[PDB]
């Protein structure tokens, strides 16, 4: 699976990006749905961003892409698990609360290619 | 009062009752956890029985189970074992299998009515917690 | 909803990324489909890019709007059209030929989407 | 179509990102499914990344090809296989173990997709 | 040997077995009640398995459960409680949830074949009696 | 991951868990038999879960149950009795009713996918063995 | 039900046909599917036989005919039960292993006539 | 059609096997379902047999009629009843208790059935 | 598969039962549907038999091939035709009129069929 | 009360009534046979109407018809048109109705699994009625 | 034009024809009753054939049959099942009875699908009962 | 034979039997006509039963009935069925011929066979009607 | 007129045409065999096309193919899978074989829906086996 | 595209390829005819593939085939397929054209397009038959 | 034994046979390529016939075809009618069959979820066969 975490530049985290990614991988691994070496995560900081039309804001968004063929309970729980990890890593940012969210999307399985060099 | 709504509540009731029995075979700490679980199940039943009109469990409850799961995974080292290593662990393995049955019924409801996704996630996490608690008893 | 705008490095905009993002959020807000504080947009400049196989210098702008599911096709199509027009008018030019501008509107599974506020 | 290639910072490629993108576009063009000027690709290097939980230095390469919908499975599968082979050939190595290379082929809703040329 | 006939007897058998376990956790009076119930269940299984060819429980049995229910309602005062207050009451809560599962299967049979309406009524009354007996144990 | 495959494994898991509990209420000989049964059930689950790709139980296992059945039939003399004559026998009657539920689910899988005929035979023989073991406990 | 057991002439059994038939009837009776007096079994020795195209061989085959209306678990188990009984009665025969098999077939119930003289 | 009649060795018939077979063929012919020359029947005496598990001398008579398929249930049921009556009449007795007499009527797949005349 | 060949006592064959059975097994083997060692055949001579109701002396030969199920009609039909030709070819004659030769091909339920080797 | 149960009893009733008419056109022996048939045709209605709960005709009745059939085949030269005489015509009508009754009974058998003996009886009956009609024309 | 309309009229026609035969085996009183019945059947056929656009039998006709039924029940005493056709004349009426029942089944199909003919069905039901009694009366007398 | 085929032959057999009875209540001329009809019905049953494999009635038979119909229409001027006993028998036959027609038409609609048979049966029901009226008149 | 009848004849025609080509790449003996086969195919087409009203191939034709098959099996010794087309001539027969299999599938559809053509299907099945062997014989020789 | 559109174009492509092979076994005149046919087939594929949006063959093409058919019928007097090697190739093409027709007709029945194409393919299968016979004769 | 499994193997067999013929009309290099293709097809048939239980072609085979395709596109001027030469005609026929095989394989993939790589291979194959045919005409 692939996990992409996008944070705004003005977001302050409790931990470094490194640490957050490690926690996220532990949380995903612990779900029992993935092989250890398959979980690939990456952290991205956004410098050009805007939230809404109105006030300084910050946000954190993650998107987990998994291969398809899982049920809704599994996807919902993976979402809930990561969201909690991400949320606890937020110290704050901007002048309002920080929205944290997680999308869990499925990748078509039959067409997915994978090779190891 | 649609067939799957009724059946799912039925199963959740059955789950709660089995937990109610198991809690008399565990220590004070696990008993407290199991009582919290029985309360959460009632919230789930409210939501399902009312077809989403009544709010169910919050995201806090799922987060709570996940924290317990990590706590216990750290203390559990398994190869393959059969269910019921001790009498007390057996009771939790039975509860686990029922939680999975409850999940299957809840998922049917989710698929047809669009409700209960968090409930299903909770039940899924619950079946993982019950597994670990059983193993912990056998280990200890 | 989430809006990601990717531009090539050689694309010249009429205005700054900041202003473009603000215009995009206004355009989305105006659709009536979203709460004001929920519209989250971000702009990305691409340094390593190629377009086609021809040696002519090119530039492009692409946006992807992710919205929760449960909307009809008219709504999705219109959101696409609305943003695309905003993006197109922000382009001054770039490269040796016309700039391609496009918008994808994708739905995010609703039941599994987690959200909370710190 | 849009091709996004993400590589970790510690990945070593045989060729520059420029060269890789050109090869990828040739590979896609050759499929016969796309117009030459429509193939848009971009390369991204990741500085903050982790793979798995084990304390082993690792590197990876991932690509995601987004195409408009309406194609069959053979076509999508083959596009995946074609790109994956290109990406794999370009890897020199990186980290302390083999490099995973993968390709996702996803479809974009066609009716809602907007496109303009400036 | 229609699918729902088989499934309903299966469940009724399972119910009877659970009662058979529970009866070893109750006193002489409740044990006697539970044995009468197990006998009545067998009559129900006869009727269902035979698709109505064999007579099932009489109206006397339903009346008997109703009399016990009134006897016990008079001694039960409840707010909301969780299942399993004591170990013994837990066993009856499990039996209750199974009786409800048996009812759902019996109703399917009634809906499709037109048989078992009294059986369904009995099982419904039974699930109410089992509830009250469990509460009585916790109270006493 | 077809509906009936999942449901059948679910039920077989539940069966195994109930046996896991029952084995703590029986003597060393019956415990050994029940552990062999739990292992055989896992082989059955492998076959069903994998839709026949993984080999299940051998003909030896069915033959083994049949030998035990004859051993025990020779020691059992029954008229009609109610489930649960003793506490220990009650546990086996519960296991029996579950094995039958597992069988019904396995048969659904067999009817739709053509797999599991031996598993179904095993489960059928198992439900007969569990019946006899329960009666033996009551007799002894 | 009717049980027909066909053995080749060169098959050596551990016991007599009489004893084999009695064991087979016990095995069937024990299934709980049949009345005691209904189980009718017969043993046949084959003098003219060939197995395959290649080597001296022997075989044992039984065919159990039962009335219809039984499920697959029941039929499969009846097959397995008899097969085990027959197999344990084989001492050997020929120069290769002895194949032992059991067919379980259903007889149409509505058309089956039965009278007692 | 093919009729196989199996009798135990200790069964006593009123008539010889020859006579029984002739009566059986008349009974089948009379049904109107068969050509005269097609009805083939055979009688078998069983020397090794056991009925039930009880130590009681027993005897039995069983017949199996195989007909080509494509007939209704009334026809098959009646053929069964007709033969069974003939077989029952022919039994004098045998063993220490009543003799069970039965008839199976089975259908043979028609499309695959081969027939030649030399 | 199991092949049972029933001949009347008055049937004259060109060769012995032994040779006939060997030819039958070759014919079945050659179909490609069976393993060599699995083809089990047996020959039976009938002493008590009748055919039809007419007094003319008759003879017949019947075979029944039992195979496991899961084969199509072409296969079953061809197995029938193959054996029937062998059986017919092997008939010298017998009785006062032509010999009827027939073959039934029946399927055995596969899931319930038990088999083991001692 | 299921559609095919009702229709089958209806037809069997109609059959019985037609036999009831025909019996006044035959001699004492055939009349006695036909009255026994009407009684047997009633046991058949009981079984069908009750969906198998009530026992129908015994194997003895089928055997009885078969014995009569052989008795009569032996005296019948067995194509003619129906109704050679008035009396035989009545039995040909009864025959065609018995076949209609059979078709309805078979529908019940196929749908509910009951009545196989009844169907066999009705089939044998239609053969007997045929032969009796021919006997009248011959005699 | 619709299958069940056609089939029901067919059967009612067949019923009328059978009554037409039976009326030559009865006395003057019963003949008069049977002719009234044949006329009522034609009214029923009009209503069914026209799918309810033509009025059928009035309530008075059903009331008429019921009065005859009471008249005859008072004169009929049966203790057990009797075979059809005690006399030749009664046999004809038993045949008519069984046909009226067949007509009823077809009329009910029409009623269930089209909502018409409920009175016709009631009439045919009452007719079946009357024909039964008349047959018994002939045997008694 | 599928269901419609069986049911149609059944009904045609029943029709023939009823004609067989009626022919004993009519004079020599009508008896001859009715016997020709019974033979034609058998020919129809062959065709229906064999699903068209066996040829049925020729066009001459329909033409024959039509000639008789015109002959009789010329001699015939609402009545209830059964004016006389003999005419009643033919009215019963008429209603059965119509039932046979309905069954034959079902066969035609499903299998494409029997259109001439259906035409014959239709013409027959008209002839039987007229013959019945003729008896009452004469 | 029915889809599967038409499609099956179509395929049988196509089969015959392919054999017609292949017969110009074989020797006199095999050519004679292939022409007998083309004639048998026409008989099959008659039966299928006429929905069983025209008699098809007699039993003797299947017996004939089976005799040829045994003749040729005795001369063919394969140890493992071989690719189609070892020689040009054998390739033509491998193509014919694959078409005969396609013809069989279409004939079986007809048999399953209409109950006709079981012998035809058996013939085509035997034909597929014969064509296989003939191809191998050419490569061997 | 919809199953039958795809399948029909597939078959038409296959037909064209078989003609492409056959044209190397015939003389200059027949080769020219076959090349015209391959061009017409492409025009048909455009129409089928585009669900009627693109115009297909004009009426002149059917008229052209019919003229050739009459020309050849005048020169042609039961035979097995493949009298000569060259004629065999055309018999194979004929059987494929019929397969193409069946697929085109499915498209016509479902979508209402391709009736002229179907007519062309039908006429083509007749022409290919005659050309094959002509080769054997000559 | 499911209908689409059988039909797909049937078509793949037919494809292999047509290639088997075509390989006698090409030179040593193309012949070698075509024999490798026939071997790969055999592996595909195994996978489909066994409903996925037997492994089919590896990603290496798809990569191999793609390399050949690029090799040939580089030397092909890429509307002509099929069959410019006799030899190229044979490959155009093979191409059209490979597409027919693909359609049948895709039906299997859609119904059973197996064969996606096989379908990709067959798709790539139909492209290679096209180019090889053009190469023959050019050369």
């Amino acid at each position: 699976p692939h996990l992409v975490i996008e944070a705004t530049a003005n977001l302050r985290l409790e931990t470094s990006p490194g640490e957050l990614l490690e926690q996220a991988n532990k949380a995903l691994f612990a779900s029992g749905q993935f092989g250890e070496a398959d979980i690939k995560s990456r952290f991205v900081t956004l410098e050009a961003y805007r939230q809404g039309t109105a006030v300084e804001r910050a946000y954190l968004h993650a998107c987990l892409s998994i291969l398809d063929g899982r049920d809704i309970a599994t996807r919902t729980l993976l979402g809930a698990s990561l969201c909690a990890v991400l949320a606890e890593a937020v110290a704050g940012g901007g002048e309002e609360g920080v929205q944290v969210s997680v999308e869990v999307r499925e990748m078509e399985r039959l067409s997915y290619a994978k090779r190891v060099v | 009062k649609d067939s799957p709504i009724i059946e799912a509540n039925g199963t959740l009731d059955e789950l709660t009752s089995f937990i109610g029995e198991a809690k008399h075979y565990v220590d004070e700490e696990m008993k407290g956890i199991l009582e919290e679980i029985q309360n959460d199940i009632y919230k789930i039943m409210g939501e399902i029985g009312s077809k989403g009109k009544i709010e169910g469990i919050s995201e806090e409850r799922i987060a709570w189970l996940l924290k317990l799961i990590l706590r216990y995974m750290e203390m559990v080292n398994l190869s393959f074992v059969l269910p019921g290593g001790t009498l007390e662990s057996a009771k939790l393995d039975v509860c686990r299998t029922i939680a999975r049955r409850a999940l299957r019924k809840v998922l049917t409801v989710t698929r047809e009515f669009g409700i209960g996704a968090e409930a299903a996630a909770y039940l899924l996490a619950l079946s993982d917690l019950l597994f670990l608690l059983a193993r912990v008893i056998e280990i200890e």
